[PDB]
């Protein structure tokens, strides 16, 4: 419609210029092959040094390992995260706010369980992932108490709308604290998609179709593993997010499933399922099936990089750049063990 | 027993190298690992074999049996989980009978 | 059943180890492990070795090689059946190959 390509620019010029200026500082597979032609970690960081990339274990140990590498990237993907967050503006910022909340899901399940076993809350501090903020009070000290931190999600920390369904301490104690995050995580997805319908332009186009994947990716994983653990079917399918093509129709099947072939027939139904879970063979000493989700997913991202008027430019930034983190990860594990003869396990970023 | 070293070693490696793999496809489950730990699933029985006139000590993989642990968090791989969890038996197998 | 197996190494061989079937906290909510980082010194290495050493559920003790080294001596003055102490390398760390305290109490091997 004509709402979009007019007000966009007018408070977004800059930040969609840094972003594509971002995306297209990428390493392309050239860059991934020079950083395989190196045999040691020290040639690892020179070839990192050609890029953008490297000069930031300068002034740290002379020895090189994993851990190092790993805590440079994520650095250096908090400090540009949050450097470009606080220039913003509100539109953006609920958007960059729901990018935060996917992973605050993640230290709310880290936070508790150092409560039910008393730990303290000082040392579970540094282990939360980065962009956890929580500089929210009365979260931080609260005695060891379950009623506490229940209290200070409900109040001080921003999911008390999604904590509206997990509620009372009964599911923080009995019931697994893994479903706890699943069931948040497909409220968030809900949300997430209402809000972004709500934003019906070049946005929507964007994210509807890859949240679309997203959940039903899970719902397909969810059946997958399910099998070989106790889990009551309903209980299965009470994790499926309603936003995807599996609600209308599927998810029923997948619910009644029994066996990886009914998975199978289920995702048979859907082309762009039954490519994935073809060239997913299952043969070992080959890629997987979610390798095949990650290469779906980093195809989308670079998709959406086709139009100028969405939102979707940073969450696909980062979706992208955490992908090829992983990737020098996963180039580094593969020098460090000298199996040079598994290099080739990683999705390109195009 | 170096002979039983080296196949420590080798079955050690590739625990490893698929615990390398399963953190490339998850990440960061082994704090939820190590902070959540409620019963052991595996245990040692004490046993004795008196093969001369004095009697020796040995010991023997007593599965115990505790159910373990579900990790649906950390994008779900739960193909590699299951491998580690499979591999690491395998190696503690091994480490029993050498000890 | 009887023996509860304890594990001293970096953090990818606890969280590897604990999938793999072991790890115990007591009734008194004491782990039967610990992870070394590099900041950790020898002092605490050896009081938990010793801890576990009059902890009669251990049975079997699996611990680094170059773990092994910062408190070698521990090793070899204690001689005992029951504290089965084995050695292990960890991913970063190479093979280990030799100065193991079992082949050396053997000398007449290789």
């Amino acid at each position: 419609s004509f709402f979009p390509e007019l007000y966009f620019n007018v408070d977004n010029g800059y930040l969609e210029g840094l972003v594509r200026g971002l995306k297209a500082g990428v390493l392309s597979q050239a860059d991934y092959l020079n950083l395989v032609q190196c045999e040691t970690l020290e040639d690892l960081k020179l070839h990192l040094q050609s890029t953008d990339y490297g000069n930031f274990l300068a002034n740290e140990a002379s020895p090189l390992t994993v851990s190092v590498i790993d805590d440079k990237l994520k650095e250096k993907m908090v400090v540009e995260f949050r450097h470009m967050r606080n220039h913003a503006y509100e539109p953006l910022a609920s958007f960059l706010d729901f990018i935060t909340y996917s992973y605050m899901i993640d230290n709310v399940i880290l936070l508790i369980t150092g409560t039910l076993h008393q730990r303290s809350i000082a040392e579970l501090v540094p282990k939360c992932h980065p962009l956890g903020s929580f500089e929210q009070m009365e979260a931080v000290n609260i005695a060891q108490t379950p009623a506490e931190l229940y209290n200070a999600i409900l109040v001080d920390t921003p999911l008390a709308a999604f904590f509206q369904d997990c509620i009372s301490e009964q599911d923080l104690d009995e019931m697994n604290i893994e479903i706890i995050r699943n069931t948040l995580y497909k409220a968030y997805l809900e949300s997430f998609y209402k809000f972004c319908t709500l934003l019906g332009g070049t946005t929507a186009d964007a994210m509807c179709p890859i949240l679309e994947f997203e959940a039903d990716r899970r719902a397909f994983i969810i059946t997958i593993n399910s099998f070989g653990t106790e889990l009551s079917k309903e209980d299965r399918a009470k994790l499926f997010p309603h936003c995807g093509r599996l609600y209308p129709e599927g998810l029923a099947q997948l619910a009644r499933a029994d066996d990886y072939e009914q998975v199978k027939n289920v995702a048979d139904y859907y082309p762009e399922y039954k490519l994935l879970f073809e060239g997913a063979g299952s043969n070992p000493g080959d890629k997987t099936l979610e390798d095949r989700f990650f290469e779906h997913e980093v195809k989308l991202n670079k998709l959406a990089f086709l139009n100028q008027f969405h939102f979707g430019v940073f969450y696909a930034f980062v979706k992208l750049k955490e992908q090829e983190c992983r990737n020098i990860v996963w180039i580094a594990e593969c020098i460090a063990q000298r199996h040079r003869a598994k290099i080739d396990n990683y999705i390109p970023i195009f | 027993i170096i002979e039983t070293k080296m196949l420590m070693g080798e079955v050690m490696r590739e625990a490893a190298f698929s615990l390398a793999e399963a953190k490339f496809t998850a990440g960061d489950f082994s704090t939820t690992v190590i902070q959540n730990v409620n019963k052991a699933q595996v245990k040692i029985r004490a046993k004795k074999d008196n093969v001369a006139g004095v009697t020796l000590p040995v010991f023997e993989h007593y599965h115990e049996g505790t159910d373990s642990y579900e990790l649906t968090g950390l994008a779900r791989g739960g193909e590699q989980l299951a491998k580690l969890k499979r591999n690491y038996a395998k190696a503690v197998e091994l480490l029993v009978e050498l000890a | 059943r009887g023996k509860l197996i304890a594990v001293i190494g970096d953090e990818d061989t606890v969280t590897g180890f604990l999938l793999g079937g072991i790890g115990e906290l007591n009734k008194n909510r004491h782990p039967n492990f610990l992870v070394v980082e590099k900041d950790t010194t020898i002092n605490e290495i050896e009081d938990t070795f010793r801890q576990f050493l009059n902890r009669d559920d251990i049975g079997i003790i699996l611990i680094n090689q170059y773990i092994a080294e910062m408190v070698r001596h521990a090793l070899d003055a204690h001689q005992r059946s029951i504290p089965a102490v084995l050695e292990i390398p960890s991913k970063e760390h190479p093979y280990d190959a030799a100065k193991d305290s079992i082949l050396r109490r053997a000398k007449g091997m290789f």
